[PDB]
């Protein structure tokens, strides 16, 4: 899975 | 609710405690009882919101991929789709506990770019987690939901936002997720990322050097996701 915005 | 008794502020106050103690289910529960005392929440506010509840969904989900990864070389008795099941509904509640505080009655009273952009990307985000588990006859409704909040966003932010706003480019990163790894859109997932990137690097002369830091922290995101997918 690709990333999305990290916290 | 549980926290009905507890002021607003020592909410807030116990959630940044909670961030600090990494003990993200209480920080959305001090969260969740912050925004159903029915005030508007701050930006900082809103920041603490999304991270006690990224983390906790974060969580959810890593496990639930784990577990189905098991069940799919499994495809031996029932243990491993219960579980999994057990791990899919309670991140289904989960969802539907964020959602509705967006619902209940954050997004409506939201009347600021900043403010409406930042919780119809929450919408889209936690739409998009529903769907990342959905099967049945509401997935294509779950989808079209993720898709609605994030397109409600995306006009906002072009309109109200610059281009290298943090939050304007963090929704086009988790919108462009969306196309590529939910709705099948790997082309579009692509125009996405890139176009915001080249919008964003020239407004960059117009930054200050904290501003531009943040920015382009993003964009380098975006630039990661674009290299992985070409
Ligand atoms: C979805 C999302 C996007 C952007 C950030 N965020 C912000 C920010 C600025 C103004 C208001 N809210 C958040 N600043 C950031 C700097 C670095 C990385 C991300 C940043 C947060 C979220 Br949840």
């Amino acid at each position: 899975r690709t990333p999305s915005l990290p916290t | 609710g549980a926290m009905g008794s507890m002021e607003r502020a020592s909410l807030i106050q116990k959630a940044k405690l909670a961030e600090q103690a990494e003990r993200y289910e209480d920080m959305a529960a001090f969260m969740k009882g912050a925004v159903e005392k029915g005030e508007e929440l701050s930006c900082e506010e809103r920041n603490l919101l999304s991270v006690a509840y990224k983390n906790v969904v974060g969580g959810q989900r890593a496990a639930w991929r784990v577990l189905s990864s098991i069940e799919q070389k499994s495809n031996k008795g029932p243990e491993v789709r219960e579980y999994r099941e057990k791990v899919e509904t309670e991140l289904q509640g989960v969802c539907d506990t964020v959602l509705g505080l967006l619902d209940s009655h954050l997004i409506k009273e939201a009347g600021d770019a900043e403010s409406r952009v930042f919780y119809l990307k929450m919408k889209g985000d936690y739409y998009r987690y529903l769907a990342e588990v959905a099967t049945g006859d509401d997935k294509k409704r779950i989808i079209d939901s993720a898709r609605s909040a994030y397109q409600e966003a995306m006009d906002i932010s072009k309109k109200e936002m610059p281009p290298t706003n943090p939050i304007r480019l963090g929704l086009a990163l988790n919108f462009s997720v969306f196309h590529y790894e939910i709705a099948n859109s790997p082309e579009e997932a692509i125009s996405l990322a890139k176009t915001t990137f080249d919008e964003a690097m020239a407004d960059l002369h117009t930054l200050s050097e904290d501003s531009y830091k943040d920015s382009t922290l993003i964009m380098q995101l975006l630039r990661d996701n674009l290299t992985l997918w070409t």
